[PDB]
């Protein structure tokens, strides 16, 4: 459970029905998937690390 | 509370009690004999 206020219980049910497992995907950061751009900060034309 | 664990405890055979009850964190979390088995740890605040 998340929290434990009983808001309902209609319609709840025990059943598996992610037997095909939580889908998975790989990361991959080479086109900047994952990264933010520095605070207040510009940088142009540069590699930064 | 839903989705919560009851405090760990055993009933063993001792002084010829067949249910002797022991449990976790005893005496208390400060003092407990084995901090390890007790669900309660010990932790230094984080800054902020
Ligand atoms: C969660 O709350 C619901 C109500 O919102 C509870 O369901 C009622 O349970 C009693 C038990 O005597 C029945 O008389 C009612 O007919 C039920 N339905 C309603 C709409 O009141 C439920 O028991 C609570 N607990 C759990 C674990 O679901
Ligand atoms: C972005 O930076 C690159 C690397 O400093 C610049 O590329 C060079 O551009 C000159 C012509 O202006 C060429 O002679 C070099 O051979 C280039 N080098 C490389 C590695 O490509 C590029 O001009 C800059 N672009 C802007 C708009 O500033
Ligand atoms: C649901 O089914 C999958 C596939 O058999 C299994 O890996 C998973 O552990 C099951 N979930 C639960 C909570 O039993
Ligand atoms: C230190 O703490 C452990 C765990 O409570 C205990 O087994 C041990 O006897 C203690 N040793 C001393 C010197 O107090
Ligand atoms: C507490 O949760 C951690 C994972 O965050 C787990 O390693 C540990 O065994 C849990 N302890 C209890 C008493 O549930």
């Amino acid at each position: 459970v998340i929290g434990d206020f009983n808001c309902t219980n209609f319609a709840i049910n025990d059943l598996n029905t992610t037997v095909p497992r939580i889908s998975e995907y790989v990361v991959d950061v080479s086109y900047g998937l994952g990264t933010y751009y520095i605070l207040d900060r510009v940088y142009l034309n540069t590699t930064i690390l | 509370p839903i989705g919560t664990n009851y405090r760990s405890c055993e009933s063993t055979t001792v002084l010829d009690h067949t249910d002797w009850c022991r449990c976790s964190c005893l005496p208390d979390p400060i003092t407990a004999y084995d901090p390890r088995s007790c669900s309660q740890k010990k932790s230094l605040v984080g800054v902020g």
